[PDB]
């Protein structure tokens, strides 16, 4: 207690798509270091952002490329040093459909993203410091919200018609929000995390779209619990005292304007659901914003299930960051405006972060 | 022969197309089952008019007409009344269930399966007819089948027949009364999907039609049969020269020329004057520059709106009866002496006129008086910019705290979709304005 | 094309079903033994939308009724509109719940209940085009609160693009009529704020105001407050029925009530109410009516509107009426009374005009209020509630059947924080520029 946080923030941008390279657009997010212009086609006007940090990847030609592992050592890194210090952590993204948020997070085999340097990176940093003085334990879920449901996606399954077990959200009194039945399975080692994790993204639900021939139909949070036992000086027992970190990595979905990418069926549902979700989470941040100009106000949690198992991780106890991503076209204006906004918004979060 | 399409969407449309159909049956001899007594002296002619009505072998005449309202009551209330036998049996109620005031259920949950059979009547329509000229469409502002498939509508008709003239007719909301919580929405993402499809959108209010029933016609408790009438009127002076002969006829294109300067700024408002009882149809000449002034007055328009806080860009008035065009000329004079009204620098000639032969019928069991003399205003004017300046604040103050948004969202809608609307009625705000600067060198 | 199911689960249930299709019947010209003896022909027009046709002009209710107790569905039988519905439709058991949530949720109910949702499948699967649901039940009991809602738990899941509405008869503030309340109030109210759209809710004691002042009646039994409900029943979905100038349904409402989902508990009332002697001494017209809606002895939730703000109101007229003055009328209370009402919505008045009125009265209006001094009524419960639960007062003959204190923590925590969402609407301050 006594701390006083930010929700920081970082801004990448990807680079031309195929879409984008049919219908010749042109650039109109532009990078000047931190801060972020975008201006109209028309001419119309210019809006500027200031942002914590910035990622302009839109061709490996120019200076300052922020690939895969520039990203990591600014954001996971620095959350990682708070993570063994006694903190829990969240780091969650945000952008349109196709934006280039599951390349950042997790990533692609060739190019991995902060989950599979994040977890490494850790491994490492216990394999410097493991005495028999401070012992570790680690363990893990990966679990999904689709269609107003949770679901566990590190689960082995038999063959089936129908296999899609939804879990249940509780709320424990101190604790707060939880998941009643997440497999939460030991890892000690790297090896181990990455079955874990080919386990799980094999199971996430995709469709092809428009917008994406993979895209995801749902939001995905990583759940990496790291207790670690110390001892302090008493004659009595020793290895005695736990510090735990709870690690909360978030990509969500897109916004899905059914006119920009038609569809029917199943495939219309969970767009609703994703749009009605994200709407809530704005929300929250707008709030939560208006708590930092010492206004009295009531943030809605309650109203989904990802801002309420969340709940301590964008007010309550961990540190938290935010990815907005966003798209060089012309065409994405409204999209990115919206987006830059929340994340301006996000910016002024403050949050009263536990030691443990 | 010249025809035209009017496409009556929602409960408002339908009722005003009751209304019309009972108007245009009266004024072309036609009785509610179709059959025309009367063409027993003609032996065919052109009498039973077909810019309306499509006629058979048999001697029944058929309206030109779709009704749509995604719920079963209103068009029930047609097929079980005293035009049953008129309409086509294709009045499409597909609607098992309505729109719940949510322009995204009349754009996209049940603004399709039904617009495919909505388009292929019409395209049935169209076949039958030679000289389509334009499209008139009746609905309003504040639902979201008079909203929402109003809007999808015309993108479908925009691609399917092109350069037609989709004239509209909308209930635009009051800034007092309404019948809702959120019309501001819906009028502002109709307006936003619209204001690239439509020529022309003849904007009504309802508060402004109390008044004048009120003060004119003395009807201290008047309903929505008492209102339709008036605008039925105003209907039958646009499409009155494609029907009957005149000294000056004007087809609809003239609207869309004279009445358009800018592509964005096609809100006209519409007005008739000798608004008058049986008894104050007594007492008073009803000449050509009473009803002339009377257009003019503000307390009479159908929009609650003043002139005087803004500036005409221009003015189509269209008589009907016993008229000369020296009395409009007189009129126009006087008119342009007065300083109260002021005009465009850009618009010298600001004034359009046409005068008919056939004076307007008296439809059984209504409001208005016999007259000789009858006179339609379609004026637009700077003012209204201030009523969507209303709409739009009205907007704001809830789309800070994103009320009523999960009923959009929960039927398929982005909330993006509401900002991008706000940033285009914004720059027609600014349009406006930019069209009240007086021209420097 | 419009379709309605009825499920009836308790004593309050089904005595309010008893008086409701009773009342619809009067309306449609039904008589007990299922035929049609009507005059008008709109009585059948929409008939579909609460009935269903059988063999020979006959007209079985869309109805379910529920209980764990036998006396209350013989009731049903032995009274006078008992044999027009379907006998395989009284789903009862034997020893009831009571008084226990757990009991009617956990432990019987759930021995129970997928008979009902057969009978709900089977009357739903009949429908052309089903609209929502409709469930009486009282909450303060047993099976009423748990069983119904398990019930509106499992049809929001298998029927989640429809309407669940509720009429719910609320506990009281002075005197209670059952010692477990406030834990069965609680619980049933976190199943219903996550599941419903729209509830209405009721209280007794309003009903007593209401029976005592405006009636004039002395000895006023349940059939009269019933008798209120059941108007209250009707005129919601009157304009599905019956024809009129501006129709509304059940989501139009609710999309022009429920701002954020969560707060959509709504104070019922009914217009025109006069005691037998004192109708020769009054004129009905829509401002006595409006005087009428909106005056706080009129409402049947217990909650003074004059301790908060209104949120959003609506109004189901019903008869031939000027839409002028509705309009003005509706107008002239938002500014005469601008303090009970939020700036930021502009219009907080929906209106609905249907042209064919009740059997014997020249015009009718039905009123939903949703307003923050329903805030009172959750706030008592949760006083009420921890002050038996930091003591454990009554928890063994709940966690007896299978539960455990989470639940409560949670359904306390959702009750105060839905208070505090209608706390902060209330407060009527004053931005920087505005
Ligand atoms: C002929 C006449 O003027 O007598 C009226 C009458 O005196 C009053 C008092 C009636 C009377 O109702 C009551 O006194 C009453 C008693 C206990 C609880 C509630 C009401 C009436 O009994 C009730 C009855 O109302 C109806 O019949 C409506 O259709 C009503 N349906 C039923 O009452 C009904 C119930 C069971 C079986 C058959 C019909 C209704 C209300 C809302 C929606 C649909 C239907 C009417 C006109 C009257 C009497 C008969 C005195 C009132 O009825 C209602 C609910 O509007 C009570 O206040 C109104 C005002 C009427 O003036
Ligand atoms: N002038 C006029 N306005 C009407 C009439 N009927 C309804 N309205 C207006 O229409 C508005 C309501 O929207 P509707 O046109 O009824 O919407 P809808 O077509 O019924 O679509 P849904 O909401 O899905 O039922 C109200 O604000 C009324 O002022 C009418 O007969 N005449
Ligand atoms: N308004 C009204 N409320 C009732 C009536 N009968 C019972 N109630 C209420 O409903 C509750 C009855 O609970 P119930 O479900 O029947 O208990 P159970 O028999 O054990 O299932 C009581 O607490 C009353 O407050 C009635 O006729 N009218
Ligand atoms: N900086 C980049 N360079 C090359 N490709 C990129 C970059 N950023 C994103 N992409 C591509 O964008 C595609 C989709 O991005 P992604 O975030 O996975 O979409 P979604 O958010 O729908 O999951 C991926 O196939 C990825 O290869
Ligand atoms: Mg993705
Ligand atoms: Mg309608």
């Amino acid at each position: 207690l006594g701390s006083n946080s930010q929700v920081t923030v970082a801004v990448r941008v990807r680079p031309f798509s195929k879409r984008e390279k049919t219908e010749k657009a042109s650039q109109v997010v532009f990078t000047n270091g931190e801060e972020i212009t975008v201006e109209h086609p028309d001419m119309k006007q210019v809006y500027s952002f200031i942002y914590d940090v910035s990622f302009w990847s839109f061709d490996e030609c120019h200076p300052g490329y922020a690939s895969q592992t520039t990203v990591y050592e600014t954001l996971a890194a620095p959350l990682l040093d708070r993570a063994f210090e006694g903190y829990n952590t969240c780091l969650f993204a945000y952008g349109q459909t196709g934006s280039g948020k599951s390349y950042t997070m997790m990533g692609l085999n060739e190019e991995p993203g902060i989950i599979p340097r994040f977890c490494e990176d850790l491994f490492a940093q216990i394999a410097k410091k493991q005495t028999s003085e401070v012992s570790y334990h680690l363990e893990m879920s990966f679990f999904e919200v689709y269609n107003e449901k949770i679901h566990d996606l590190l689960v082995c399954k038999g063959e089936n018609g129908q296999r899609k077990q939804p879990l249940r959200a509780r709320e424990h009194p101190v604790s707060g929000p939880y998941v009643e039945g997440l497999s939460m399975n030991v890892v000690s080692s790297y090896s181990d995390i990455q079955s874990w994790l080919e386990l799980g993204n094999k199971q996430r639900a995709t469709a092809a779209t428009g917008m994406n021939d993979k895209s995801s139909r749902s939001h995905s949070v990583f759940t990496l619990v790291m207790t670690q036992t110390k001892t302090e000086v008493v004659e009595g027992e020793e290895h005695d005292h736990r510090i735990t970190s709870r690690i909360n990595l978030v990509d969500l979905a897109g916004s899905e304007r059914c006119s920009t990418a038609h569809s029917s069926g199943q495939r219309l549902k969970e767009g609703v659901s994703i749009n009605k979700s994200l709407l809530t989470l704005g929300k929250v941040i707008s709030a939560l914003s208006e708590q930092a100009n010492g206004k009295r106000v009531f943030i809605p949690y309650r109203e989904s299930t990802l801002t309420w198992l969340l709940k301590e991780s964008l007010g309550g106890n961990s540190k938290t960051a935010m990815i907005a991503t966003v798209s060089p076209a012309a065409s994405n204006i409204e999209e990115t405006l919206s987006t830059l906004r929340y994340a301006t918004q996000a910016r002024l979060i403050v949050n009263i972060a536990k030691v443990n | 022969m010249r025809e035209c399409i009017s496409i009556h969407v929602g409960q408002a449309g339908v009722q005003i197309g009751n209304a019309c159909w009972e108007l245009y049956c009266l004024e072309h001899g036609i009785q509610p089952d179709g059959q025309m007594p009367s063409d027993k002296t003609i032996g065919g002619g052109d009498d039973s008019f077909n810019t309306f009505f499509s006629e058979t072998g048999a001697g029944k005449h058929v309206p030109r007409a779709v009704f749509v309202d995604l719920e079963p009551t209103v068009i029930d209330e047609v097929r079980t009344g005293t035009y049953r036998q008129l309409f086509h049996p294709e009045q499409l109620i597909t609607g098992k269930e309505d729109a719940a005031n949510n322009y995204a259920r009349g754009h996209y949950t049940i603004g399709k399966e039904i617009i495919d059979l909505v388009l292929d009547r019409i395209r049935k329509l169209a076949d039958q007819c030679t000289g389509l000229q334009g499209f008139l469409v009746f609905h309003s502002f504040g639902g979201g089948t008079g909203s929402g498939f109003t809007s999808l509508l015309m993108e479908r008709l925009s691609v399917d027949y092109g350069k037609k003239s989709k004239l509209e007719f909308s209930i635009y909301p009051a800034p007092q009364v309404s019948t809702a919580v959120v019309e501001p929405y819906n009028s502002i993402l109709t307006t936003h999907t619209t204001l690239e499809h439509s020529d022309c959108a003849f904007m009504v209010d309802n508060e402004a039609i109390y008044d004048i029933c009120r003060r004119n016609l003395d009807i201290e408790r008047p309903t929505y049969t008492n209102l339709n009438r008036l605008i039925s009127q105003i209907v039958s002076s646009i499409t009155a020269s494609l029907r009957f002969d005149g000294a000056l006829n004007v087809d609809l294109t003239e609207f869309q020329t004279n009445l358009v300067p800018y592509p964005r700024i096609h809100f006209p408002l519409a007005t008739y004057a000798p608004v008058i009882s049986a008894e104050k149809a007594y007492h008073e000449q009803l000449s050509v520059a009473e009803i002339t002034n009377a257009c003019f007055e503000p307390a009479n328009q159908m929009v609650k709106c003043d002139p005087r806080h803004g500036k005409y860009m221009a003015c189509c008035l269209l008589y009907r009866g016993d008229v000369v065009p020296k009395d409009v000329n007189a009129a126009i004079a006087t008119i342009k002496t007065k300083r109260s009204i002021q005009f465009v620098d850009w618009c010298p000639t600001g004034f359009k006129v046409g005068i008919n032969y056939q004076p307007p019928t008296v439809v059984p069991g209504g409001d208005l008086a016999k007259v000789q003399r009858a006179v339609c205003m379609l004026s637009n004017t700077t003012a209204i910019a201030e009523a969507w300046a209303r709409l739009d604040h009205k907007f704001d103050l809830m789309y800070a705290k994103r009320a009523f948004v999960h009923w959009y969202v929960g039927e398929g809608m982005e909330e993006g979709e509401f900002s991008e609307a706000r940033e285009d009625m914004a720059a027609l705000e600014k349009d406006y304005e930019e069209v009240g600067v007086d021209s420097v060198e | 094309m419009r379709e309605i199911v009825h499920i009836q689960a308790g004593q309050c249930g089904n005595q309010i079903g008893a008086k409701f299709w009773e009342v619809i019947s009067d309306e449609h010209g039904i008589d007990p033994t299922g035929s049609y003896h009507g005059d008008s022909d709109l009585q059948l027009e929409r008939i579909n939308v609460y009935y269903n046709e059988a063999t020979g002009n006959k007209y079985v209710p869309r109805a379910i009724l529920v209980d764990l107790e036998p006396g209350t569905m013989d009731s049903v039988r032995s009274g006078p509109f008992g044999q027009i519905f379907r006998p395989d439709n009284f789903v009862f058991g034997q020893s009831g719940a009571g008084n226990n949530w757990a009991k009617g949720h956990y432990t019987e109910g759930a021995e129970l209940v997928d008979s009902v949702l057969d009978v709900v499948r089977k009357e739903s699967e009949s429908c052309d085009c089903l609209q929502g649901f409709q469930l009486t039940h009282s909450l303060g009991g047993g099976t009423g609160s748990g069983m119904g809602t398990l019930l509106i738990s499992k049809i929001r899941e298998e029927y989640p693009d429809r309407i669940m509405n509720t009429f719910s008869v609320m506990p009281s503030p002075k005197v209670s009529d059952t010692v477990v309340e406030p834990y069965n109030a609680t619980l049933s109210v976190h199943q219903l704020v996550e599941n419903t759209d729209e509830t209405y809710c009721i209280d007794n004691e309003a009903l007593y105001d209401i029976c005592f002042r405006t009636l004039k009646l002395t000895t006023p039994t349940y059939g009269d407050l019933n008798h209120l409900v059941s108007a209250t029943m009707s005129g919601v979905t009157t304009c599905l029925r019956f024809p009129g100038q501006l129709n509304a349904d059940l989501r139009k409402l609710a999309v022009n009530m429920v701002p954020f989902p969560r707060l959509h508990f709504f104070m019922p009332g009914f217009a025109p109410l006069t005691s037998r002697g004192s109708q020769q001494y009054r004129a009905l017209t829509v401002p006595e009516l409006t005087q009428q809606m909106f005056d706080s002895k009129n409402m049947m939730a217990a909650c003074d509107p004059r301790h908060g703000r209104y949120l959003t109101v609506a109004a189901i007229f019903r008869g031939r009426m000027s839409m002028k003055e509705v309009d003005e009328q509706m107008l002239n209370v938002q500014n005469k009374n601008s303090s009970y009402f939020v700036e930021w919505i502009p219009n907080n008045v929906k209106t609905a005009v249907c042209d064919i009125p009740p059997r014997g009265l020249k015009m009718s209006a039905t009123f939903i209020g949703n307003s923050t001094a329903i805030q009172e009524l959750f706030k008592r419960i949760s006083e009420q509630f921890t002050a038996m639960f930091r003591r454990k007062a009554f928890l063994h003959w709940y966690t007896g059947e299978g539960m455990d204190e989470m639940e409560f923590t949670e359904a306390e925590s959702n009750m105060n924080d839905l208070v505090s969402e209608y706390q902060q609407y209330q407060d009527a301050t004053a931005d920087e520029q505005g």
